[PDB]
RNA sequence: CGGGGAAACCCAGGUGGAGGCCUGUAGCGAUGCUGACGUGCAAAUCGCUCGUAUGAUUUGGGUAUCGGAGCGAAAGACUCA
RNA sequence: GCAAAGAUCUAACGGAGAUAUACUCAACAUGCAACGUUGGAUACUGGAGCGGGGAAGGAUUUCGUGCCAACGGCACUCGUACACGAGUUGUUCGGAAACUGAGCACAACGUUAUAUCGUUUUGUUAGGAAAGUGAAGGAACUGAAAAGGGGCAACAGAGAACCUGGGAUUAUAUUCCAAAAAGAAAUUGCAUGUGGG
RNA sequence: GUGGUAAUGCGGCCAGGUAACAAAUCAAUCCUCCCACGGUGAGCUUUCUUUUCACCAUAAUCCACCUUGGGCCUUUUUACUCUCGCGUUGUUCGGAGCGGGGGCUCAAGAUUGAAAAAUGCAUUGUGAGUUCUGCGCUAAAGCAAAAACCUGGGGU
RNA sequence: AAUUACCGAAUCUUUGAACGCAAACGGCGCAUGGGAGAAGCUCGUGUCAUCCCCGUGCAUGCCAUAUUCUCAGUGUCGA
RNA sequence: CCAACUGCAGACCGUACUCAUCACCGCAUCAGGUCCCCAAGCAUAGAAUGCUCUGGUACAUAGAGAAAGGUACACUCAGGGAAGUCGGCAAAAUAGAUGCGUAAGUUCGCAAGAAGCAUUGGCUCUGAGGGCAAAAAUUGCCAACUCAGAACUGCUUACGGCGGGGAAUCCAACUGUAUAAUUAAAACAUAGGUUUGU
């Protein structure tokens, strides 16, 4: 046979990223020692739109802690910030919207987004538009702070982890129908060389485990061993169950 | 249609002249030789063509030092007084 | 077309100057085997391609 | 060129043109000043 | 090309050194006086036919003086 | 009859920094004479309005 | 902007110029005549007729991905007849 | 068989290409057919042109004189054929000097029995000591500052100081023109006065 | 360095700006075509034709300084009191300052002259077209970067 | 000897491992030594700014060396 | 040090010609293919189509000339009108603009140019639609076109260009893609729906 799409994915070629337009990685700033001692007070001076996201982004201006200079900062923007705005960030910051505070210094119950998985990560958790994640509790004798995710599962970071207050901006994205091609057209193309999509029972034996038949169907069990080798390993890949869910929806992922 | 109309189709250059062998080899957007595989130090050679390789080999041009330095040596390095 | 490197332009120069006949005097040397020039050549015929 | 002609045949150019032949030879068109006459040059040198 | 309009500027550029000549221009209404520089062409205007006779006149000889009339 | 006119420089496409524009010369001819690219002009920071400054 | 109504609203006349909208050049294609030709104008062309023609549109130059491999709105299509 | 794209006619010059005869004989019935140039006539292309200029590609096919063996599937006194001799001129036009983009891969490091392999723009090489001169200080020296090596990739993107006239060629011209430069300008480098400080 | 109440006028390092960017509608510049009124040459002329055709040009670079389209200043601001007013072909604007009087400034034009007649060939008024320019700047699509240059904040 | 044969002295353009930097560019540098110079300065001479021309050195890695060159280390000591 | 002035000097490469029914690719001077700029007059909605001033061209083997049979970007035919044929293939037919009028069905957007009826020339007139200056609800000057109405007088229905229509069944929702050189479709894609891993 000859190689499967989804493995030729992986040597990258027309495949990579549409990154022209875009303008650059969307951080916090980096944990320093003013970070961990105080707090800095810089300047929302710009809102606007990347392509390829559906969050909005926001240049922040500070003054730099050792130089005579300032630093302009790049970061994805909760609900509701606005130009202008003072925006603090430290461990004495004060609580409200926008601001970035450690995990430990904030009130169980409260909403965050950017939060960091490791201290000084610079956010990993909570950045898709109308995302957010739940603090639920605290544990001082062993310094970490229990979080529910957007997915939602519960995870565990240490307390020195920072977190922005407010949810990402953007929500409520994937309410409007497409409801034409060429939509999608224009969707993808911002982000990536991976529409249309062609379906496996469409294609020739050579090229899919699916192909072939005088009639298009499958003719094997579709759900596949998480064991199988690349090129095998498609359809439904090591599912514990298949079919409509009845009842309520159990959560996704590993234990 | 592919065939005569497919050939008024075929603009531009693929291989221009090498600065290294003079042959029209050198691929342009590559930027490096078919025939000598400039600019690679060492040269093309395949033992699968030793007739590619007797095109080429030292004798196939001028020698201009070497027959002057075949006959240095065959004189044992002569000089006078 | 107009733009071509000065290299080129030496070769062609030099290939001008090779497309000549055969001088008569050539022919009337003791153990002449000249008769043409036999490497002629024509814009029409053949392509130089540089 | 302009210091060679000086030089040759004791006369000040004031422009010099210059083009390279279909042939590879490189001619050029040497304007003298108006103190000299080109013609007067021109038999001194043999033409 | 710039314009003078008064006669004791126009003898200070007739004076200066880089003017190789004067050009009288015989126009039906007016007379034109065109100095060239090194740089600039000035022109001088005037209306009367008799202060252009007089300022014809008393100019430096040293500058050259050319009538202008058409060539074939 | 009517007149038609020609490229006089070197590059022969259409694009924004290669604007031509029709000239009558004293000879009675049509020649086409390239017209200049021109600036936008100071503006205030884009931060804070980007507008044009008096003066 | 005119008329009706207690109110919620309803009826009529203009302005404006939206749409993977329609007729139709250039362009991009190729339905039928199972037309011409079928030792040809041509190792796939010609004539009339026909699809679409502001968009998932057409096109120049540059640049990236190949032979147990590449690419593919998927025909085992295409990768210098 | 040499049938798509409508088409030629006439007179005079030119040319060996004619009005070319054994008897008879006024001429026809015994030298046909075909060619270049100029002047007339008649048509076609019909500005999305068998118009005037460029890129890719070609490389002397351009121009003058001559010539008609072969070649221009008929013809030629003609030719993009053959022979001889000529022609391309820039401070300002295009490129480079001197930008960055999709991208490439020298150094460095690592890997491979084997470098002819890999990394090399998400501000950016390499376990990584990659900065070589501003001022100075008494006329060449000497050394502070500043993180992230050296390059290439656009003749349609960015950039770019010049215009007309000519009786000025056989062929080049926003490139040639000479003291009345036909002339009128703009701009770069270095020096000399004048004025101000 | 210095004027004006003001908009603004004239003689190492750090921060901004130009380069620098999709449409449509309306009005358009150079230019092209047409008409009218006059000059010059040519054609037709059995008959008619105050007639038919052709031509009547102004380069770059510099002086001086009325139109209409934006931005702003000052002064009147019981301006929207009880159907408030200004404005576009058009989807709107105003106590966060409309309209009126008087001004500052920017962009595109117009006019006067130098060039320039010494050149070229043998004239100055209206309608139609025309992307320079102005009208400030569909989308789950929101429209490259850098060199080079300009101005300012400090300091000397 | 424009004869030939052989060879000890010489010349030897642009490139190429190609090595100052690049390259569909007969392109562009740093240091040093020269050349020519219708400007200006000076008494036809001398001198010469900007521009122009020529020779030499300048890749990376490794070995040896410095009349004993200049440095770095919360490495080990010492005063 | 700064401003005009002035003096001197402004280096390198390209530059002929072509860009195509003869200069490039297709074995060739091959009815195939090949990117960009300028684009006149009349008819007309017009870069449709037809003819024309400027510029260009008369180059494509020709002469004589009513055989049969052919090809055509060529026509016409009395009476009947699909009886032909697998099959209305091919041909014929409709046709611009303006007024009136228009069914079932429907996702209310359409269906729809549904279907169908009527007018159109030439000439001589009348009315309406504006700009600028001085109950100015008035006086003078002037430009460019369009629409509507009337009388008279004609047709041989007369360039070019330009939809035939209706009643139903099967399939695919729709625009789109696709076997270069025998298959353009009901095949592929699509928005929408569901599932899996993290
Ligand atoms: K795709
Ligand atoms: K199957
Ligand atoms: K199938
Ligand atoms: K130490
Ligand atoms: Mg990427
Ligand atoms: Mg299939
Ligand atoms: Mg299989
Ligand atoms: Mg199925
Ligand atoms: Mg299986
Ligand atoms: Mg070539
Ligand atoms: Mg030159
Ligand atoms: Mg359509
Ligand atoms: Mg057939
Ligand atoms: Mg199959
Ligand atoms: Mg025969
Ligand atoms: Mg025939
Ligand atoms: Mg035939
Ligand atoms: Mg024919
Ligand atoms: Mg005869
Ligand atoms: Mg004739
Ligand atoms: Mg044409
Ligand atoms: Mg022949
Ligand atoms: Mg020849
Ligand atoms: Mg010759
Ligand atoms: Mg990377
Ligand atoms: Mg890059
Ligand atoms: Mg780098
Ligand atoms: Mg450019
Ligand atoms: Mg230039
Ligand atoms: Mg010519
Ligand atoms: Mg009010
Ligand atoms: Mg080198
Ligand atoms: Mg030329
Ligand atoms: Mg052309
Ligand atoms: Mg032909
Ligand atoms: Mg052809
Ligand atoms: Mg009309
Ligand atoms: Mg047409
Ligand atoms: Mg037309
Ligand atoms: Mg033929
Ligand atoms: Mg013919
Ligand atoms: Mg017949
Ligand atoms: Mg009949
Ligand atoms: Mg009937
Ligand atoms: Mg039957
Ligand atoms: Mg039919
Ligand atoms: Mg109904
Ligand atoms: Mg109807
Ligand atoms: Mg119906
Ligand atoms: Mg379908
Ligand atoms: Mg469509
Ligand atoms: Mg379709
Ligand atoms: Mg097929
Ligand atoms: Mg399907
Ligand atoms: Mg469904
Ligand atoms: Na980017
Ligand atoms: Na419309
Ligand atoms: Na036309
Ligand atoms: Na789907
Ligand atoms: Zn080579």
């Amino acid at each position: 046979g000859k190689t499967v799409l989804s493995c030729r994915k992986g040597n990258g070629s027309v495949y990579q990223v549409h990154g022209h337009k875009r303008l650059g990685p969307a951080k916090l700033r980096i944990l320093d020692y003013a970070e961990r001692h105080g707090y800095m007070r810089g300047v929302v001076k710009s809102i606007e739109h990347e392509a390829g996201r559906g969050a909005a982004l926001a240049r922040v201006e500070f003054r730099h802690p050792y130089k005579f200079r300032r630093v302009k900062e790049l970061m994805v923007a909760p609900e509701g910030m606005f130009t202008g705005q003072s925006v603090f960030c430290g461990q004495k910051a004060p609580l409200a919207i926008g601001n970035v505070l450690p995990l430990g210094q904030i009130t169980e119950g409260c909403i965050v987004c950017n939060v960091e998985a490791k201290p000084g990560d610079r956010g990993t958790l909570a950045r898709a538009s109308g995302d957010y994640c739940i603090i639920i509790s605290h544990n001082h004798e062993t310094g970490r702070t229990r979080l529910k995710l957007p997915s939602g599962q519960k995870k565990s970071v240490p307390s020195t982890s920072r977190a922005m207050i407010g949810i990402i901006s953007g929500g409520g994205r994937i309410e409007k129908p497409v409801l034409k091609a060429g939509n999608s057209f224009y969707r993808f193309r911002g982000k990536r060389n991976c529409w249309p999509k062609v379906r496996g029972v469409a294609r020739n034996p050579v090229e899919h485990p699916h192909g072939g038949g005088n009639h298009q169907h499958i003719g094997h069990p579709s759900t596949v061993s998480r064991h199988s080798p690349p090129g095998q390993k498609v359809g439904l890949i090591a599912a514990r169950r298949t079919g409509r869910i009845r009842g309520g929806k159990a959560v996704k992922g590993a234990w | 249609t592919k065939g005569t109309t497919s050939m008024g189709q075929r603009h531009g250059r693929t291989h221009i002249l090498c600065r290294r062998c003079g042959r029209n080899s050198y691929h342009v957007q590559w930027e490096r030789c078919a025939a000598c595989a400039y600019p690679r130090a060492s040269r093309r050679r395949y033992n699968w063509s030793v007739k590619a390789i007797k095109r080429r080999r030292t004798g196939t041009g001028r020698c201009r030092y070497l027959k002057v330095v075949n006959r240095r040596i065959a004189n044992h390095f002569k000089t006078p007084k | 077309g107009r733009f071509k490197p000065l290299a080129v332009k030496k070769k062609y120069a030099k290939k001008m100057n090779q497309n000549k006949p055969v001088p008569y005097w050539i022919r009337l040397r003791t153990g002449n085997r000249i008769k043409w020039n036999e490497k002629r050549r024509h814009w029409r015929r053949t392509k130089l391609n540089y | 060129i302009k210091k060679a002609m000086r030089k040759l045949y004791q006369v000040k150019a004031v422009k010099v043109n210059t083009l390279i032949r279909p042939d590879g030879l490189k001619k050029a068109y040497i304007r003298l000043s108006a103190a000299h006459d080109a013609l007067d040059t021109a038999n001194k040198i043999g033409l | 090309p710039r314009e003078i309009k008064t006669l004791k500027e126009f003898l200070a550029i007739c004076s200066r050194k880089d003017a190789r000549c004067v050009k009288v221009k015989h126009n039906p209404s007016a007379t034109k006086f065109k100095v060239r520089c090194s740089r600039y062409l000035y022109t001088l205007v005037v209306n009367d036919k008799k202060k252009a006779d007089k300022i014809e006149r008393s100019i430096h000889p040293s500058v050259k003086k050319i009538a202008v009339t058409a060539r074939s | 009859s009517c007149p038609r006119v020609q490229y006089r420089r070197r590059m022969h496409y259409a694009t924004r920094g290669n604007r031509m524009k029709m000239v009558r010369t004293p000879g009675n001819k049509l020649v086409m004479q390239k017209r200049a690219k021109r600036s936008q002009g100071i503006h205030t920071p884009w931060v804070l309005g980007h507008k044009r400054l008096g003066g």
